[PDB]
């Protein structure tokens, strides 16, 4: 039995886009937009929603289902990445991910992305260490390393998930 | 529709 936290999306942060399943685990982009209440938490452009818990320091695991389409990026984020009008989705926004977009893999590095040469994910183990101060990606077929942000965390690091096309999808587990 | 795709993926 892996010890993974419990996460669940906060939909006060979700873009009004993103359609959250009813047990707040998944998320796809919808057709069209909600009418949710203005909060400043929520990212109001940026196709994002952050889970409603974030971490100070410790290790945890998580894991993150993914859609074989392209349009999704998921890892964490600085809780003072900036929620309102269109940001960069990157490591100077305080955003830690990997991606998928044009069939490829990428670790979102900046100015250009890091290409993975990883072969197909249906599930990805995220290992977020506050004591080193790092973020890993695993495939959880055979755990295979798919990529290492180090960072010198300084505040609350919460994990992140973006959607900014139809047809795919990230879900939570456990 | 590329124009809307990599519109898209501005918004991630």
């Amino acid at each position: 039995h892996h010890h993974m936290v419990e996460l669940t999306l906060d939909p006060d942060t979700a873009n009004p886009r993103l359609i959250l399943s009813l047990d707040l685990k998944s998320v796809r982009l919808g057709q069209r937009a909600q009418d949710l209440p203005n909060h400043p938490r929520r990212f109001d452009t940026n196709t994002r929603v952050l889970a409603s818990c974030g971490f100070s320091s410790g290790r945890h695991h998580w894991e993150v289902e993914v859609g074989s389409k392209d349009g999704w990026a998921f890892g964490v984020a600085r809780e003072s990445v900036r929620r309102k009008g269109l940001t960069p989705f990157t490591p100077e926004e305080g955003v830690w991910a990997m991606q998928l977009n044009n069939g490829q893999y990428w670790a979102v590095t900046s100015p250009e992305r890091t290409q993975l040469n990883c072969g197909h994910l249906s599930r990805v183990r995220v290992a977020l260490d506050l004591e080193v101060g790092a973020v890993s990606f695993y495939a959880v077929e055979d755990m295979r390393h798919l990529y290492t942000f180090r960072v010198n965390f300084q505040e609350r690091v919460f994990p992140l998930f973006s959607v900014c096309s139809t047809g795919t999808y990230l879900r939570i587990w456990p | 529709d590329n124009i809307k795709r990599k519109l898209d993926t501005y918004l991630q």
